[PDB]
């Protein structure tokens, strides 16, 4: 139970955009220029990681 | 000088405007990003049944 438990967080935990305008990363390079768009994934893998 | 304020739509989805753009085959289970009307997405595409 714990461990399943413990499993399922790690995966709804894609969730939250972690301060920025969007919360995947398929979009932030798409509707961004790496300039403005790198300080936006700043804190998408600084929130995955 | 003309003042005139105007405003579009602020972070609202797709509506009866389309912008000029082309269109391109489908993809149905490609694990690879995609573009369907500006929403870009990656990983894997997996059909289910719902």
């Amino acid at each position: 139970n714990q461990n399943a438990q413990a499993l399922n967080t790690l995966v709804k935990q894609l969730s939250s955009n972690f301060g920025a305008i969007s919360s995947v990363l398929n979009d932030i390079l798409s509707r961004l220029d790496p300039p403005e768009a790198e300080v936006q994934i700043d804190r998408l893998i600084t929130g995955r990681l | 000088y003309r003042v005139v304020v105007l405003s579009f739509e602020l972070l609202h989805a797709p509506a009866t405007v389309c912008g000029p753009k082309k269109s391109t085959n489908l993809v149905k289970n490609k694990c690879v990003n995609f573009n369907f009307n500006g929403l870009t997405g990656t990983g894997v595409l997996t059909e289910s049944n719902k």
